């Protein structure tokens, strides 16, 4: 077709790793019907970037990186002078990047346009203008310039309160001064390229279930490539068994044949829309051991009941032998055809069998209708407050269902009510569709629970995704983006409402779209999801606009780092580190490598540009698997005001997904403590998995490990190390930042059960901020206390101390842990829901619901708040051999 | 501007400190823009840059206009560490500005942690002798007290040693 589309097709294939021609060959009508029906999400998003073309295109490339609430915590407001911050405005005066400055003092709640108004007042002092003259120059220029953070590519393009922007509020909490500069709108708008999205060439191309009077019967035929054995089946509605599992005959592997129909204890019309068949080939010698599993939806994406013969390539069983079936696993045939197959037949009736339309569901729900405060209210309140992992007895399930009409006064109980509905029947599921049709919207953090593997009903998903379209801000969307992308695997079909919601947001926010692309590209090696995500990236790359060119320059940059680290481990592995360096400096000084690793955007933060790299600072670290320490220069004119050298660790060979999740949880826990009034400074540094055990680690500056600090000067060495780098006046600010950072990681590592901390796992900054880096494995491997707080840390917490304990400094450190512990315990449902959405990932420590139960122990969810505190006080006393008695 | 020959010019971080209403801003605006400012705009911390030739030797001047309202009693440690020279400025019509002269002297000497540092005492607002409250001899005695050069300026339309005060501080640094 169009030679411009051929050029676009080659760039899209380079970003996603596979050519677009392979998608044109997929004969699956769902794959082709997705590539066409998804293009209107691209049209609607491009139309938003063109509505008010000057400002909207700028709002897309440089979205306002702001927080969710304009209001500030009380301890944050008290860090202000009469609620006013001092900002420092810079300006270039000579064509040699010489910069002057002038400081303003303005209210925190002011529009950036008002900051520019105060800037004109300060600058026009040598102009000798009258009161009326000052109004002219303001209203002539107030609104023709934009504030920009000095150092990076962050802008202030929207009328948000200045303190709501993340950079400004981060300055407030850290006690620093904002360094901003002015830039004319026309100079920023002229640098915005025009987006040119065109519809691709492929854009141009019964009986009701409730009339079938019979039971569900599925025929198992034979099995090839199996290399005795039986087949175990089951009908699940997303982890909940709809009927009892039945087993085939016990046949030997000589001639794998069954040729038998299996009658299930389920009426055909009573099957739900999200009904699935979960089967497996099991062995038996007693010793029942699974050999291969497989799942298939009883309905296709057109609401058609399955009928006819079909082969199902099974999947290899992962590590650990659980129940013989695997409902939580993905549904669909294995792309690798070497795996054992399984031939099946589904019962044909007369013609096509469709799921009844929504209007027919309303008819049955109206008919089955014709067929409070003393404790009923409190019990419904107590049922809702329980964690999603807590069991719900059968009596409570009927009690919720009986009061399902009163449950609309507390819409947060909806997840508990959906689990109480017997999905095996159709009279109840028909009524449940009517409630969900008019159920009051819930908080977005709560609606995310309705998107894990325990809720597959499409009408239920539609309620959660609609709750996100109203309440989920772009700030929180980027916070939970890793979970929202993982639950895309739990979707029964390619075309659903969650994928259209994430795609439209990624195409109207480049900061969202950036990490959207990389999370999908990272899992592209996994053939289980390589087609669901590959088709999603194609639609994104075809409509993201100019950013695709930036992504390609990032893909080629990471590709060259992978190739180099691959040759380094195969050719010069056992060689000494000197020999490896000579090989490194040679393969990097070549022109093709220098052009690919210079002049692209940082994947850890696209606002940070990466100009020329300082090869003399690039080194192979003395850690495990030879990580690459890379150092770029900041090409910003005012780079000195933020940072001059951008340092990133490229780690090849280790799965960094566990670090991403732990760092994401640390960031979320810090935001919990901060908004309550607990100033505990955590350091959730950047970490982005970019593929199969390859990723990037953000380097924090002026930080040193305990083992490095110990060698730079035995027990009091750490205490003296801070007094040398913090004067007698800053000493109290350094030990304070040290105690508050320890209380956070002491509580965070205990709840999550991270890897054991040692002198190389713990790092300290010059100012006294402490944090961890390793994060081997979370949850389970008498609860484990990874952060033991050795006597070296106790000396710093209690300053000059005879016994460290029985000191007000230590007593105030114990209070910081108790308040932080009960703060995270009050939000237990959130973290449990964040772990639940990660089960579909390849996380070896997040496969079953038993691993998520670890935080239920460390948080003591079954005990009262008084008892849960005494619990935490015991493991600290046991791990420290005293100091936490107080009895 | 004025394009300087050679390259890598010396840069002098001259810091102007003194109480409020003394005239630190008006002196700096006069030296950089050749204009007197009569209005009341309390300064938090502003910087000014210029290339000028002093004693036939080009140099870059980074002049920092500090605060005086004492509300910003911080930030002092910053410019009192990176500053190459200091300009102690007091007002001859404000007695309170004269007592704080040695208040800034012990700060600069302690923060620098040296026996002495390039400083110049500036008696400003001498154009208002009808309300002058500090004689020339009182400024001379304070200047010889801390072994500091002395100069009387007035940022008013008559120039009066505005450029000389800065240029002398650049001279002190070159011969310190
Ligand atoms: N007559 C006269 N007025 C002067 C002179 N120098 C400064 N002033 C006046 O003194 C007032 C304050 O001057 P300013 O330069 O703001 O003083 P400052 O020492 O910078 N104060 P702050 O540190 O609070 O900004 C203004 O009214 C200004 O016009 C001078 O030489 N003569
Ligand atoms: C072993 C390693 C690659 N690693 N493995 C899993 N996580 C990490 C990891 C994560 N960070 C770091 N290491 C890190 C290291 C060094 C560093 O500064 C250097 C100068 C130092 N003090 O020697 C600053 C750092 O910043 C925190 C982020
Ligand atoms: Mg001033």
């Amino acid at each position: 077709g169009n030679r411009e589309e051929k050029i676009l097709n080659r760039e899209i294939g380079f970003a996603i790793g596979m050519p677009v021609c392979e998608f044109d060959m997929v004969k699956d009508p769902e794959v082709q019907d997705f590539r066409r029906n998804i293009l209107n999400v691209c049209k609607e998003a491009v139309d938003l970037r063109d509505l008010n073309s000057p400002h909207s295109r700028a709002m897309y490339v440089y979205p306002p990186n702001v927080e969710s609430s304009p209001e500030l915590p009380k301890h944050i407001y008290n860090k202000l002078d009469k609620g006013q911050i001092i900002v420092v405005i810079w300006v270039i005066v000579s064509p040699n990047n010489d910069k002057q400055k002038y400081t303003l003092k303005i209210n925190h709640d002011c529009v950036p346009e008002q900051v520019i108004a105060e800037a004109i007042r300060k600058k026009t002092r040598s102009m000798l203008l009258s009161s009326e003259q000052l109004k002219l120059c303001v209203l002539e220029y107030q609104g023709k310039y934009i504030l920009k953070v000095c150092g990076c590519d962050e802008y202030f393009l929207e009328k948000y309160p200045l303190s709501q922007y993340k950079y400004i509020r981060s300055c407030i909490m850290l006690g620093r001064m904002p360094n901003l500069m002015l830039m004319a709108k026309e100079s920023l708008y002229s640098q915005l390229p025009m987006d040119c999205f065109t519809m691709p060439s492929y854009s141009r191309r019964t009986k009701s279930l409730w009339v079938i009077n019979s039971a569900l019967r599925i025929k198992i035929l034979c099995a090839t490539y199996v290399n005795k054995i039986y087949v175990r089946t089951g009908i699940y509605h997303g982890g909940e068994p709809l009927c009892d599992n039945v087993n085939t005959q016990r046949v030997p592997c000589s001639n794998p044949r069954w040729n038998e129909w299996l009658n299930y204890d389920i009426y055909i019309p009573d099957l739900p829309r999200a009904a699935r068949l979960c089967l497996s080939i099991c062995s038996v010698k007693e010793e029942h051991c699974p050999l291969a599993w497989g799942n298939i939806n009883l309905f296709d994406y057109t609401d058609t009941l399955v009928s006819g013969k079909m082969a199902l390539n099974l999947w290899p069983v992962p590590h650990g032998l659980e129940d013989l079936l695997n409902p939580i696993g993905v549904t669909g045939s294995n792309p690798n055809k070497e795996t054992p197959c399984l031939e099946l037949e589904f019962d044909w009736f007369s013609s096509v069998v469709k799921f009844p339309d929504m209007s027919v569901i309303e008819e049955h729900a109206n008919w089955s209708v014709s067929r409070l405060r003393e404790n009923d209210k409190e019990q419904l309140k107590a049922i809702s407050t329980r964690d999603p992992l807590s069991e719900i007895t059968e009596q409570e399930k009927d009690f919720l269902w009986s009061h399902r009409h009163y449950c609309v006064t507390i819409p947060e109980i909806l997840p508990k009510l959906l689990l109480s509905v017997k999905w095996n029947s159709r009279d109840e599921v028909a009524q449940m569709y009517c409630l969900v049709k008019d159920w009051p919207p819930i908080k977005p953090e709560q609606a995310m629970e309705l998107l894990d593997c325990n809720y597959p009903d499409p009408m239920v998903r539609g309620f959660a995704v609609r709750c996100l379209e109203k309440y989920l801000t772009d700030d929180k969307l980027s916070q939970y983006l890793i979970q929202l992308v993982q639950v895309l695997k739990y979707e029964q079909y390619l075309d659903n409402l969650l994928v259209r919601f994430l795609l439209k947001k990624a195409l109207t926010n480049q900061r969202i779209g950036h990490f959207f692309f990389w999370h999908l590209k990272s899992e592209m090696h996994n053939k289980t999801v390589s087609q669901r995500f590959g088709l999603l990236l194609e639609s994104y790359c075809r409509a993201c606009g100019m950013y695709l060119k930036h992504l390609n320059r990032q893909v080629e940059a990471m590709e060259k780092l992978i190739n180099l680290t691959d040759i380094l481990k195969q050719e010069k592995k056992d060689e000494t580190q000197k020999v490896q360096m000579k090989f490194l400096v040679e393969q990097m000084r070549r022109p093709d490598f220098m052009d690919a690793l210079q002049g692209f955007l940082s994947p850890l933060n696209p606002a940070h540009q990466l100009g020329n790299l300082r090869l003399e600072e690039c080194r192979i670290m003395s850690s495990a698997k030879r990580p690459l320490w890379l150092n770029w220069e900041n090409p910003d004119i005012m780079s000195e005001l933020l940072f001059q050298n951008n340092e990133i660790i490229f780690k090849n060979g280790d799965d960094l997904r566990q670090d991403m999740l732990t760092l994401q949880i640390i960031r979320i826990m810090e935001n919990i403590w901060q908004n309550q009034g607990l100033d505990l400074r955590m350091l959730p540094y950047g970490c982005l998995s970019i593929g199969d055990c390859v990723g990037l680690i953000e380097v924090v500056r002026n930080s040193h490990t305990i083992m490095q600090i110990q060698c730079k000067g035995n027990s009091h060495t750490l205490h003296q190390w801070l007094k040398d780098k913090n004067k007698g006046e800053i000493y109290d600010a350094a030990i304070d930042l040290f105690t508050r950072s320890c209380a956070g990681y002491c509580v965070a590592t205990f709840i999550l059960g991270i890897g054991d901390r040692h002198n190389s796992n713990i790092m300290v900054k010059d100012d006294g901020q402490l944090f961890h880096i390793d994060f081997g494995h979370f949850l389970d491997h008498r609860e484990r206390v990874p952060f033991v707080l050795t006597q070296d840390f106790l000396i710093v917490i209690s300053k000059g101390a005879q016994e460290c304990t029985k000191t007000r400094e230590f007593e105030r450190f114990q209070e910081m842990c108790y308040k932080a512990y009960l703060a995270i315990r009050q939000h237990a449902n959130l973290f449990i829901n964040l772990f639940s959405m990660m089960l579909g990932s390849g996380m070896p420590e997040l496969q079953s619901f038993d691993d998520i139960a670890y935080i239920r122990k460390t948080l003591a969810l079954d005990k009262t708040e008084q008892e849960a505190l005494e619990y935490f006080m015991k493991q600290m006393n046991d791990a420290h051999h005293g100091g936490w008695t107080t009895k | 501007t004025s394009a300087v020959p050679s390259d890598n010019l010396p840069t002098y971080k001259l810091v102007v400190v003194g109480d409020g209403g003394v005239g630190k801003s008006a002196l700096t605006i006069q030296f950089f823009a050749k204009i007197f400012v009569p209005d009341y705009d309390p300064t938090i911390e502003d910087s000014y840059l210029k290339h000028t030739e002093i004693d036939n030797q080009w140099a870059i001047l980074d002049v920092l206009d500090t605060a005086g309202q004492e509300e910003f009693s911080a930030m002092r440690e910053q410019y009192m560490r990176t500053g190459d020279g200091f300009l102690i400025v007091y007002s001859v019509t404000d007695k309170a500005s004269f007592e704080h002269v040695d208040r800034f002297h012990q700060l600069i000497l302690r923060v620098k942690d040296r026996e002495s540092f390039p400083m110049i005492l500036v008696a400003n607002k001498v154009d208002l002798m009808h309300l002058r409250k500090i004689t020339r001899e009182q400024g001379k005695e304070m200047a010889t007290k801390h072994n500091i050069p002395y100069i009387e300026t007035s940022a008013k339309d008559p120039p009066l040693n505005v450029d000389k005060a800065f240029h002398d501080l650049v001279r002190v640094i070159r011969q310190q």
